């Protein structure tokens, strides 16, 4: 039994590749950012990144839902612009931009992934940091 | 990018399954910490790393007593299996990672021949 | 001017 589709806690990157999927498809890993492989980016009015993570059976190349990085860094791109108006403003978000650096360094835990299969590339939507329910969820699936 | 990385991806695996039996993913907690080195306990036994001298740091501080997760390529498995440690994470801030990571070991190992 | 809060890595 391998249909590892929406079995919990999490699932497996090479499990989505070995699948094929013909569509847009949504998964859980538990996954650890690698690198990043890119600046960050405001432009559009919102947040962006390219980080590259991994799940231990394959790599991939993430982009980030501006929603999360607004929420690692304390601020909004629009804020981000006031924050200069007033410097003691902008000495706050400075913070809150090492403070996102350091968040995505020690950031391990569940993901939700949207996959593209055809160009290529997913996109984070969610963090789900792991709990005991999640523990659980593998010691019965490890027929326990 | 700027960047460069193993072409297989980092293996969930215990101390005791290298010493047992290239670029891998494994945890535990901080037994010695001293400058580019440390030496780790999962549940399985220890195992040190080296080269967190290049590695990028949440804190400026590794200390015993933290738990961490090290994407490290292997160096020497005899007589206890050292690391060459590419990146690190620090999950010290979540006690469950400590108890779920020897589960998540066998899953992994379950899921792929 | 620059951002990219960046955390990145290489080996060997």
């Amino acid at each position: 039994i391998a249909m590892d589709l929406y079995s919990p806690p999490f699932v497996y990157l090479s499990v989505l590749m070995a699948s094929k999927p013909k569509e847009v498809t949504t998964v859980k890993v538990k996954a650890f950012i690698v690198t990043l492989t890119g600046n960050l980016s405001s432009s559009g009015g919102i947040w962006s990144i390219t980080a590259k993570v991994s799940d231990g059976t394959a790599y991939l190349d993430v982009d980030f839902v501006d929603e999360i990085l607004t929420s690692l860094i304390g601020f909004s791109v629009p804020e981000m612009k006031q924050s200069k108006k007033d410097p003691l403003q902008y000495q706050k978000f400075l913070e809150g931009l090492q403070k996102c650096q350091r968040d995505l360094i020690d950031l391990c835990c569940l993901m939700t992934i949207s996959f593209n299969p055809s160009l290529s590339k997913a996109m984070v939507l969610a963090l789900q940091d792991v709990n005991m329910e999640h523990l659980e969820n593998l010691k019965k699936r490890l027929n326990k | 990018a700027g960047v460069r990385l193993p072409r297989s991806p980092p293996l969930k695996v215990l101390a005791e399954q290298l010493r047992r039996d290239a670029a891998v993913w494994m945890q535990g907690r901080v037994v010695m910490a001293d400058r580019g080195e440390a030496r780790l306990r999962d549940p399985s036994g220890d195992f040190s790393v080296r080269g967190l001298e290049r590695v990028p740091r949440g804190r400026p501080c590794l200390v015993p007593g933290k738990y961490v997760m090290v994407m490290g390529v292997v160096q020497a498995c005899s007589p206890e299996p050292c690391l060459q440690a590419v990146k690190m994470t620090d999950l010290s801030d979540n006690p469950i990672h400590e108890s779920m990571w020897e589960l998540e070991v066998e899953d992994l190992h379950r899921n792929i021949p | 001017d620059l951002f990219s809060v960046t955390f990145d890595l290489g080996f060997c």
